[PDB]
C-alpha cells in the first residue's frame, strides 16, 4: 500500500561528463509518465549562467572588422555562445580577456577567479595572426533561467549604454541531450517493479545529483498549491499628542474637551469664535478631518479606544 | 512669544499668498491677530506703516523679475499685487528715482 | 486636435466670468469673424482702453493659474 | 498579412497580433482613453500608445 | 538642386519567427506554424530529439 | 529563480459527477506534464475496492 525506498544513489562519470543514473523506486504504470515529467523539469527548470554582456575596446558595433582578426565579430560571438561558466558564490560576475601574440585564443586565457571555474580551457574562441595587436574584452555573466531574447532585453533596459557594448543572446539552457529508458529492477520480492536508466550530457554546469533535486523542489513547489490552497489608529490620538502647534493643544485642554469627539460633534464655524484660539486652526482641523474622510457635525462609529 | 506666535505666521501668510493686498480687513481674519495683534508687532520687530513695507516687498520681489527679461512690463506690477501701472510707477520714481526701463534694462 | 483645443478653451470661457471671455472672445476671435483690435473694443463696451488692458491682463493671469492651466499644458507642443 | 498554421481557438474566433490593432484600433483606443480619462488629450495619448 | 544626402544603411537582425515560408529542394513548401519548445517535440530512443 | 505560483480560481461543479477545474497558468510544459501526472495516477495506480 504505502512505500517510500530510500534511493538514487549514484556516482557514474564514465570517461566523459555523461551520467548513468537510475531512477527508482518506480510502481508499475509510472515509468514513462514519471520518466517525461523528470526530462521536461530537467530541460526547462534548470538555471545556468553564460556570456550574456560583452564589450570590446575599439569596436563600434558587432558588424564590423577588427585588425589582426582572422574571424569574424559574429564568428567570436557564435564560439563565445558554446561556453560555459561555473559561479558559486554570488549571480553576476565579470571577466576579462587579456591575451597576446600569434596563435588560437581559447577560453584558456580569460583571466580565472577563485570562484569563476571554466568547463574546458581548449574551446577554441578565437585565432590571431599578428602579434602586434591584441585582443580584450569584458564578460558580464549572469545568473538566470530559460530563454531572454535580445528583442524584450533591448526594452527591458530603461538606461542608454554608452557606444561599443555589444547585445548578446544568453542561452540558459544546460542540458541539451537527455534520454529515459524504462527496465526491469531485480526486487527480492515484488518481481513487478523496475529501474529508469536516465542519461543526460551536461557541459559541466549542474551535477547529476543536484540537477535531480532541483527539479524535484521545482515539482514540489508547483504541486503544493493543489494541496495547501483547497481602523485608522492615528484618529485616537489625542489633542496633546496629535503633531499640532502649541497654541492649538494647550487652549483646547481648558474648556472642558480633552478628546477629538468633543472638536468634532461642535460646529467648527461657531467653537472658532471664542476669543482663545487662533483662525489658522482651521488648516489642521481640515487636515484632521477632511484628509481621513469625516464630514461636518458627523458622529463617530466608535471614538473610544 | 508675542501674541502666541504671530511673527512665524506673518512671514508665512506674506510668502504663501498670492497678489492679493494686505489690510486690516484682509490680513486680521484667518491670521489668528486682531488689530492690536498686528500693531503691536508693526510698532516693535519693525517700526514702519503697512503701505511702505508692503510696497518695498514687492519692489523688492519684482527686482528680480525685471532681471528676468520679460516683455510684459504691465503683468509684472500686477503679479505681485500692484492693480494698476501708475501706482507702481509712482511707488518706483519715489523709491529708487528711476524710471522702469532704466531699471529693467540692467 | 483643433476641434478639442477649441472644445476646451470654449469650455474655459464659459467656465470663467463673462464679461472677461466675451473680451477675450473680441480681441483674439474666438468663435467670432472679425478680430477687433483693442481700441474697437473699447469703443465697443468702455470708452477708457486703458481697462479694457487691465480686463485682458487679469483674463490672461488668471488662465496662467495651475490649477486651470493643469488642462492646458498638454497642448504645449500644438 | 501572412497566414498561420494553427488552431489555436475556437470555430467562431481567429487569431491576430497586436500590431493590427496597434495600428487600426487606435481610434477606439483614444475614444475610451478619453472616456475613463486615464489621458490628458488626445495629442498626449497618441504619445502614450507610441 | 541637391545640397547634401546622408545614407544610414540600418542593418537589422530580424531573427526566426513564425510568419516565414520555407522549404526546399523538391518543393515542399510551407510556412512556419510555430515555435515549440524543445520539451514539447517528439524524440528518438538516445540522443536526437527531432 | 522566480517561476510563478499557480492559484486554484474556479472549482465549477455542473453536476455531482462532473467538475470543471482552472488551475492558474504556468510556464510552458508544465500544465501538460501536470495533466499526464494527474490523469496517470488516477487511471493506473488509483486504489480502489472492486
Amino acid at each position: 500500500t504505502e512505500f517510500l525506498k530510500p534511493r538514487l544513489v549514484d556516482i557514474e562519470q564514465v570517461s566523459s561528463t555523461h551520467a548513468k543514473v537510475t531512477l527508482e523506486p518506480l510502481e508499475r504504470g509510472f515509468g514513462h509518465t514519471l520518466g517525461n515529467a523528470l526530462r521536461r523539469i530537467l530541460l526547462s527548470s534548470m538555471p545556468g549562467c553564460a556570456v550574456t554582456e560583452v564589450e570590446i575596446d575599439g569596436v563600434l558595433h558587432e558588424y564590423s572588422t577588427k585588425e589582426g582578426v582572422q574571424e569574424d565579430i559574429l564568428e567570436i560571438l557564435l564560439n563565445l555562445k558554446g561556453l560555459a561558466v561555473r559561479v558559486q558564490g554570488k549571480d553576476e560576475v565579470i571577466l576579462t580577456l587579456n591575451k597576446s601574440g600569434i596563435g588560437p585564443v581559447t577560453a584558456a586565457d580569460i583571466t580565472h577567479d577563485g570562484d569563476v571555474e571554466i568547463v574546458k580551457p581548449q574551446h577554441v574562441i578565437c585565432h590571431l595572426t599578428d602579434e602586434n595587436a591584441s585582443i580584450s574584452m569584458r564578460i558580464k555573466v549572469q545568473r538566470g533561467r530559460g530563454y531572454v531574447p535580445a528583442s524584450t532585453r533591448i526594452h527591458s533596459e530603461e538606461d542608454e549604454r554608452p557606444i561599443g557594448r555589444l547585445l548578446v543572446d544568453a542561452c540558459y539552457s544546460p542540458v541539451e541531450r537527455i534520454a529515459y529508458n524504462v527496465e526491469a529492477a531485480r526486487v527480492e520480492q515484488r518481481t513487478d517493479l523496475d529501474k529508469l536508466v536516465i542519461e543526460m550530457e551536461t557541459n559541466g554546469t549542474i551535477d547529476p545529483e543536484e540537477a535531480i533535486r532541483r527539479a524535484a523542489t521545482i515539482l514540489a513547489e508547483q504541486l503544493e498549491a493543489f494541496v495547501d490552497l483547497r481602523f485608522d489608529p492615528i484618529l485616537l490620538r489625542p489633542v496633546d499628542d496629535l503633531e499640532l502647534t502649541v497654541r492649538s493643544a494647550n487652549c483646547l485642554k481648558a474648556e472642558a474637551i480633552h478628546y477629538i469627539g468633543d472638536l468634532v460633534q461642535r460646529t467648527e464655524v461657531e467653537l472658532l469664535k471664542t476669543p482663545n484660539l487662533g483662525k489658522k486652526s482651521l488648516t489642521e482641523i481640515k487636515d484632521v478631518l477632511a484628509s481621513r474622510g469625516l464630514s461636518l457635525g458627523m458622529r463617530l462609529e466608535n471614538w473610544p479606544p | 512669544t508675542i501674541s502666541a506666535q504671530v511673527i512665524d505666521t506673518i512671514v508665512e501668510w506674506i510668502d504663501d499668498n498670492l497678489h492679493q493686498p494686505l489690510r486690516i480687513d484682509d490680513i486680521a481674519r484667518h491670521a489668528g491677530y486682531s488689530k492690536w495683534h498686528l500693531q503691536r508687532l508693526f510698532l516693535q520687530y519693525k517700526g514702519e506703516s503697512l503701505g511702505r513695507y508692503i510696497r518695498e516687498r514687492k519692489l523688492l520681489l519684482a527686482a528680480r523679475d525685471l532681471r528676468d527679461t520679460d516683455q510684459r512690463v504691465y503683468d509684472i506690477c500686477l503679479k505681485y499685487g500692484f492693480d494698476s501701472q501708475q501706482t507702481f510707477t509712482r511707488v518706483f520714481t519715489r523709491t529708487f528715482n528711476q524710471p522702469p526701463g532704466a531699471y529693467r534694462k540692467e | 486636435t483643433t476641434e478639442s483645443l477649441r472644445a476646451a478653451t470654449h469650455d474655459v470661457l464659459a467656465g470663467l466670468t463673462a464679461r472677461e471671455a466675451k473680451v477675450l472672445r473680441m480681441r483674439f476671435g474666438i468663435d467670432m469673424n472679425t478680430d477687433y483690435t483693442l481700441e474697437e473694443v473699447g469703443k465697443q463696451f468702455d470708452v477708457t482702453r486703458e481697462r479694457i488692458r487691465q480686463i485682458e491682463a487679469k483674463a490672461l493671469r488668471k488662465l496662467r493659474h495651475p490649477s486651470r492651466s493643469e488642462v492646458l499644458r498638454s497642448f504645449l507642443d500644438d | 498579412s501572412v497566414i498561420t498554421v494553427g488552431p489555436y481557438l475556437r470555430l467562431h474566433q481567429c487569431g491576430l497580433p497586436k500590431k493590427m490593432a496597434l495600428e487600426l484600433f487606435k481610434p477606439f483606443i483614444y475614444g475610451k482613453l478619453e472616456l475613463r480619462g486615464l489621458a490628458t488629450t488626445i495629442k498626449a495619448a497618441k504619445k502614450m500608445v507610441e | 538642386g541637391v545640397l547634401k544626402i546622408v545614407k544610414v544603411y540600418l542593418a537589422v537582425k530580424r531573427r526566426i519567427q513564425p510568419g516565414d515560408k520555407m522549404a526546399g529542394r523538391h518543393g515542399n513548401k510551407g510556412v512556419i506554424s510555430k515555435i515549440n519548445p524543445i520539451e514539447d517535440m517528439p524524440y528518438d530512443e538516445n540522443g536526437t530529439p527531432v
